[PDB]
């Protein structure tokens, strides 16, 4: 799925950011 | 899920903040 | 707090590739 | 905590996998 | 500048977006 | 030097995802 | 389209290597 | 614009430098 | 094209935490 | 090549690991 | 240390685009 | 190495070029 890997890698990134100190969760399909 | 939601369209960071914990 | 933040961006790219399917949920302090 | 741990000393992959849900 | 303002101390988002056009 | 280096490349990052449409001017 | 979204991540990172010190505007 | 040239099709580091400061 | 330069950067970051010390080569 | 392997099709780490020095 | 740790990962996307097809080898040692 | 030789002093990416392939 590489498209999906490549949006999952930016997302994480971005949820970083976001997030800050509440910290976030990543469930992939 | 945030991939359904955000693969396909772009999601604001506001969007992105519904998966903060 | 900078060199924590740089740091913590690349432990969640990590994450994200040695956790896989299995998803991960970052916290910070 | 993950921060504590990994941001002065490095940490394997394998130490990193011990973080995922 | 934007390095001076936030690679000593860090920015906040709200900081950062000062820099946008 | 080196860390101000990598600070600017995330700084970078940051401000793309912040700025959305307006853009932004990146000055150092 | 998030495509064109992640490619331009990479063009910005790829213009702050290019345009060192001279800095850029991204004006997407 | 950048996006509608280089995403469409690869960029040189020269065509990239048009875009600088 | 574009996706083959897009997919190449995140193979060389993964490539780097992969192989740790024993380095790498990236030959498209 | 690598691209050709993994650019496609999606490569796990240990395909990626064949190629470290 | 981290912080080379973190200097590399950034070399090795700098050494990506300036090399462009010629590719590079990441020797670190 | 290129590690001792741009990690303590930045590399331009003409000097980043002598490691190309
Ligand atoms: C940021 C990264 C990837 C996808 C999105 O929708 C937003
Ligand atoms: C990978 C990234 C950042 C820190 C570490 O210890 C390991
Ligand atoms: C984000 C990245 C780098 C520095 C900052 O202050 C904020
Ligand atoms: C993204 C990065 C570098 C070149 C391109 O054409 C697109
Ligand atoms: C990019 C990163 C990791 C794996 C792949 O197959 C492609
Ligand atoms: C890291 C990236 C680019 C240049 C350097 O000197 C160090
Ligand atoms: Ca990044
Ligand atoms: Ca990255
Ligand atoms: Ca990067
Ligand atoms: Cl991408
Ligand atoms: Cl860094
Ligand atoms: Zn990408
Ligand atoms: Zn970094």
């Amino acid at each position: 799925f590489v498209n999906q890997h490549l949006c999952g890698s930016h997302l994480v990134e971005a949820l970083y950011l976001v997030c800050g100190e509440r910290g976030f969760f990543y469930t992939p399909k | 899920g945030i991939v359904e939601q955000c693969c396909t369209s772009i999601c604001s960071l506001y969007q992105l903040e519904n998966y903060c914990g």
